[PDB]
């Protein structure tokens, strides 16, 4: 049963009933039916203030929905059990209902944009913008990339870097563009937790048809690798060894290491380890004594100037000790 | 292994440990046990030297318990507390139930805030789990004897 | 009711032993 | 002991294994109690039947090993524990089916990682020569097909009869396993042993919106099958208005 | 099946007896409290009762062990972030077993004043998510800020006002 707050009270809504679009069994059935289903209208805002439609690539909703595996530390994907697979015909049956349920109650340019699904920290990416003409004659168009910070929850953060392209397509021909996204090309730093919200806009000629596409790219920090035995016994010495590689275009400073776990560590402990310069290996080693039997996390994050709360975990078996006398 | 890290000591989230439950009231018993070692034997262990149950009794070198008094420190004693104790190590709320794994983390925490080298952990950790011998069993050795343990 | 499980027809039903079977090879020939 | 591994019922089937039961014993259909263990995804049940000398390579009527139904339901765990066994992850049933068929049939993506990590072929074709491509592009589940591709699987694999996963795909109106396809190499002008584009499937099917997608992309419809006929041919033999309309104003 | 008391060992000064309660019973604190003919009622300590997930008749049975073990016992769980085709899996300490949180979640249910259906998982299942949006919305502040310890910081932080 999945936990909707309204705004208030709340209500539980069964994973089928949004699934098959029962709308009507719980007042909260259609709130979390949109949610997953809904489809997206991109219109153009233009400086003579006419809001314009424009040609779209289907941003889909509802994807990956996930969770924690049973008896693993696994990704466990159930958007199977919130939604039928796109273009299905349970999917348009249930589509088609709900619309009729709510009906009741109430050109020759085509964009592809390939973009790499993360961007390192202080990094480099290449995107890839695909114009096709479908016209007899050869056309102007006027290709705008913006990249631009976005919180979780869709709150626009900061407006980071922004292109204008001027290309001349030839008639019945596919032209490819490469665009090489840097980091210090942004104009301003990117606030933490943000996401990369890339989009691309052809503009041609007169038509009043503009082609857009955009896409979510995630920043990726540094791998904090954790090296630790598989198995530990109780009350007997572990170690763990940290490695963290400085793949940034600056030295990592004010640099913090801390480790904690349930089982393994009383509340925790942090440590500061020497600056990092860019492409060095930071190697630290910590000793502790596991004193719980089960399956224990350790917990390391590390914090520096040029980022923050770089959290991994690993999983250790803590076993009893061996009897004797 | 290349760097060992040293001790940030810092409590930006001390206070998230921090638990909200009501600590109960409890008139308390107290014990002390002090590092001795047997003549018998040669063997160093713990044994029970006073005992507070709101008033302090003393256990002499014939194995039963003194007259029953009020406690009372040496200027000394409690200048030298009050010294250890300011730059103590505290281990609040600490989920442990068995004496191993408190003297494990105990160590681990002196070793973090350096109070103690790590080469000494293994000694103090074979000296805090030796056995816990009481009154009961003070006749059936030759007796204790202070002791102090050594690097081997 | 609340019994049904002590029979053998709704046990056999519970136990679903055309779970355990390959059902077919879909193949689904556009050709009319 | 059949029905305590059904409901995991650890107390009356350990009664039972130590009072002398059959951890072993197999019916007419061949359904072992480690089959409906990890079938039913009873991972402590699974244990116990392994720890009391449950045989692990038995096959059903159907010859379908304990790692296919725990593989058919997602379980995760119990794949990994008979993985850890000593199952063979490349056993077929009587269809050809593998594993790895069994997961991206059900759609359980973290069971195809597991079995992709455990060294599974991940081009193994059944009887009618489907890759778990196929069966991913049969099925519309994009996510194991974004999954299977990333780790090397043939985008453009041929069936007995020609079909690509891209044919498959346009054929089921799945269109994020096209746009998938097509993003990692699938050749759209592929034809099949009959000739037939994606195009012309898409087509012969009404699939308006893939067919709109595959002309944006380039596809040409002026390609012809065995029987010379184009995609304007199979739209117009099946009444399909909108997707002949929309093939004339692009370049028919 | 309902509340019951049964002698099962017995000794001249000590009876061992075994307690059962019904399947849909009201969760919360509970004092036990024995009473002897022509005597004054004597209360013998106290108790939680919690929801049974191993209990086949009560509401939240659940089929498997792993899975019982895995969505009540597990206190380190796993938040995944980021983007669809990138997810970043984040460590969380849950500590829903930690000393204070069985009597912070009571203490919140209790602003309910229809204890009598406390017993059903559902009506407690929704006052708590709606209790627990209303404390979201009144302590979350708009904007290390971002570093986190797990839900039991945050809960006493919503709940007492300090952290």
């Amino acid at each position: 049963q999945i936990l909707h707050p309204s705004a208030g009270s709340c209500d539980l809504v069964p994973v089928r009933a949004v699934k098959e679009g029962t709308l009507g069994l719980t007042p909260a059935v259609s709130d979390l039916f949109a949610a997953i289903n809904a489809s997206c209208v991109v219109w153009k805002c233009c400086e003579d203030g006419t809001l314009e439609l424009t040609d779209s690539n289907t941003k889909y909703v509802g994807n990956n929905i996930s969770t924690k595996g049973v008896g693993s530390d696994r990704c466990e994907d159930i958007t199977q059990n919130y939604k039928y697979p796109e273009g299905s015909l349970q999917e348009k049956e249930v589509l088609e209902r709900v619309e009729k349920e709510k009906m009741e109650r109430e050109s020759p340019l085509y964009l592809l944009l390939k973009a790499p699904s993360s961007l390192p920290l202080r990094g480099d990416a290449q995107i890839s913008v695909t114009l096709v003409n479908h016209s007899e004659q050869e056309k102007a168009v006027q290709l705008a990339i913006g990249v631009q910070a976005v919180h979780y929850n869709g709150v626009l953060a900061a407006k980071l870097w922004r292109k204008k392209l001027h290309l001349t397509l030839s008639a019945n021909l596919e032209k490819i563009i490469t665009i090489g996204l840097f980091f210090s090309n942004f104009e301003r730093n990117p606030p933490e937790n943000t996401f990369l919200r890339l989009t691309a806009m052809a503009t041609h000629s007169e038509s009043n048809l503009s082609c857009f596409a955009q896409e979510d790219i995630a920043i990726c920090r540094p791998h904090l690798a954790i090296k630790m035995p598989e198995k530990a016994e109780q009350y007997q010495p572990l170690t763990a060894s940290v490695s963290l590689q400085n793949s940034l275009d600056a030295p990592m400073e004010d640099c913090v290491i801390s480790i904690l776990g349930r089982g393994l560590i009383h509340r925790e402990r942090s440590y500061r380890f020497r600056s990092v310069w860019p492409e060095n290996t930071m190697c630290a080693k910590f000793q502790f004594t596991p004193t719980h039997v089960g399956l224990q996390r350790l917990t390391v994050e590390v914090d520096c100037n040029m980022f923050q709360n770089l959290t991994n975990y690993k999983s250790v078996t803590v076993v009893a000790p061996e009897l004797s006398a | 292994q290349m760097e060992e890290p040293a001790a940030h000591d810092t409590e930006a989230t001390a206070t998230d440990y921090h638990t909200t439950s009501h600590p109960g009231t409890h008139k308390v018993y107290v014990e002390l046990q002090e590092l001795v070692m047997d003549e018998k034997n040669q063997e160093l262990r713990w044994m029970e030297a006073a005992r507070w149950v709101q008033l302090e009794e003393n256990l002499g070198e014939n194995g039963a318990w003194g007259r029953p008094h009020l406690s009372h420190l040496t200027f000394w004693s409690l200048l030298e507390l009050r010294r250890v104790f300011t730059k103590g190590t505290v281990l609040l709320d600490l989920q442990e139930t068995s004496l191993a794994g408190v003297a494990n983390q105990l160590l681990d925490r002196f070793i973090f805030e350096d109070q103690i080298r790590p080469q000494d952990r293994e000694e103090l950790l074979r000296a805090l789990l030796l056995k816990h011998s009481h009154a009961g069993e003070l006749e059936a050795l030759g007796g204790v004897k202070p002791a102090v343990l050594t690097r081997s | 009711e609340e019994l049904q499980d002590d029979y053998e027809d709704m046990m056999e039903e519970n136990l679903e032993q055309e779970e355990y079977e390959d059902p077919d090879i879909p193949e689904s020939q556009m050709e009319e | 002991l059949h029905i305590a591994a059904h409901y995991e019922n650890l107390n009356v089937a350990q009664l039972l294994l130590n009072r002398g039961a059959s951890v072993n014993f197999t019916p007419q259909n061949g359904i072992t109690p480690l089959h409906i263990a990890s079938r039913r995804g009873n991972v402590i049940m699974v244990r116990l039947l392994l720890d009391r000398g449950a045989q692990i390579e038995t096959k059903t009527k159907d010859e379908l090993t304990p790692l296919h139904c725990a593989a058919r339901n997602g379980h995760v765990r119990i794949s990994e524990i008979l993985l850890d066994h000593g199952a063979p992850i490349q056993a077929k049933t009587k269809n050809g089916l593998s594993p790895i068929h069994m997961a991206a049939q059900g759609d359980h993506l973290d069971c195809v990682r597991l079995l992709l990590q455990y060294d599974a072929e991940i081009d193994d074709i059944t009887l009618d020569h489907l890759t778990p491509l196929h069966v991913a592009a049969h099925c519309g589940h994009h996510r194991v097909a974004k999954v299977l591709l990333d780790k090397g699987a043939k985008p453009n694999s041929r069936a007995l009869n020609g079909f690509t996963p891209l044919h498959i795909a346009c054929k089921k109106n799945h269109v994020r396993v096209m746009e998938l396809l097509l993003k990692t190499g699938a050749s759209i002008d592929a034809v099949t042993e009959s000739g037939l584009t994606p195009l012309h499937v898409a087509s012969f099917m009404g699939h308006l919106p893939i067919v709109k997608n595959l002309l944006q992309r380039g596809a040409s419809p002026n390609v012809s099958n065995v029987k010379v006929e184009t995609p304007l041919h199979m739209a117009a033999r099946a009444g399909h208005t909108e997707v002949a309309k929309y093939l004339l104003q692009n370049k028919a | 099946k309902w509340w019951s008391a049964v002698v099962e060992e017995r000794d001249a000064q000590s009876w061992t007896i075994s307690v059962t309660t019904p399947a849909d019973a009201v969760i919360g604190h509970y004092s036990l409290l024995l009473q002897v003919s022509g005597r004054k009622q004597l209360l013998l300590g106290q108790f939680t009762l919690l929801f049974n997930p191993w209990n086949r008749e009560d509401a939240v049975f659940l089929k498997n062990e792993a899975q019982r073990m895995e969505y009540l016992l597990n206190q380190n769980g796993l938040i995944y972030l980021g983007t669809a085709d990138c997810i970043q899996a984040e460590s969380w300490d849950f500590g829903q077993f930690e000393g204070d949180v069985i009597d912070l979640s009571l203490r919140l249910l209790s602003k309910d004043k229809q204890v009598e259906k406390w017993s059903q998982p559902v009506h407690v299942a929704r006052v708590l998510g709606a209790l627990l949006h209303f404390l979201k919305e009144q302590r979350v502040l708009p904007t290390l800020l971002n570093k986190r310890r797990g839900s039991v910081p945050i809960l006493r932080q919503w709940l007492t006002g300090r952290g």
